[PDB]
């Protein structure tokens, strides 16, 4: 059978890189915003192969009416934010969870923190500090996941691949559960 | 355990085509909204 996994979240959060890094073990060398892309991979769990269908959506608000047309029969959502983008974290509560709830009320989702390799980056810590803000800690991310009311919180880096496979392994388990 | 993913396929790629001035490579359910 086919697992339908839909990835949502603000622009610049890193959804395309997350997916290309995992499905291909290559990091995209360019930034190109998404309207819509559908990729497929095959995964095997306990001897049983599954097609994992991965829906890469646009985080730009311009696609608010169109994006959800892709949400029917979703098995699991990845609701993404960048651990170094507080505005993307706020929109999880304000835009993204409300959106996927409305369309798919009984579908499980994971809260996914992206770009964790940038937490200890001096010059992104600087960019944040010029507007008196700071990265999101796991402690804070995990409260939001509990409260909002996700399967769990996972985080990763598409660039280093730290925790990346785990994100999708938990997505797969959520869909099959 | 769960295997690493295999047999990567890029099935749909939607873009806006400025020469034609319309989205191209659309999912079918978007198509009957936009075309
Ligand atoms: N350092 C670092 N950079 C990342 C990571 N993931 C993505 N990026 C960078 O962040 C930018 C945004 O990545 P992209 O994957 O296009 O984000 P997106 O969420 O798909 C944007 P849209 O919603 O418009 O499709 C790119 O410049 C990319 O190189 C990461 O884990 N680490
Ligand atoms: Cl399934
Ligand atoms: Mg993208």
């Amino acid at each position: 059978q086919t697992i339908k996994c839909v990835v949502v979240g603000d622009g610049a959060v890193g959804k395309t890189c997350l997916l290309i890094s995992y499905t291909t073990n290559k990091f995209p060398s360019e930034y190109v915003p998404t309207v819509f892309d559908n990729y497929a991979v095959t995964v095997m769990i306990g001897g049983e192969p599954y097609t994992l269908g991965l829906f890469d959506t646009a985080g730009q608000e311009d696609y608010d009416r169109l994006r959800p047309l892709s949400y029917p029969q979703t098995d699991v959502f990845l609701v993404c934010f960048s651990v170094v983008s507080p505005s993307s974290f706020e929109n999880v509560k304000e835009k993204w969870v409300p959106e996927i709830t409305h369309h798919c009320p009984k579908t499980p989702f994971l809260l996914v923190g992206t770009q964790i390799d940038l937490r200890d980056d001096p010059s992104t810590i600087e960019k944040l500090a010029k507007n008196k803000q700071k990265p999101i800690t796991p402690e804070t991310a995990e409260k939001l996941a509990r409260d909002l009311k996700a399967v769990k919180y996972v985080e990763c880096s598409a660039l280093t691949q730290k925790g990346l496979k785990n994100v999708f392994d938990e997505a797969i388990l959520a869909a099959l559960e | 355990e769960i295997s690493a993913p295999q047999n990567f396929q890029h099935r749909v790629h939607t873009s806006f085509d400025p020469k034609e001035g319309k989205f191209v490579g659309l999912p079918p359910q978007w198509q009957n909204i936009l075309d």
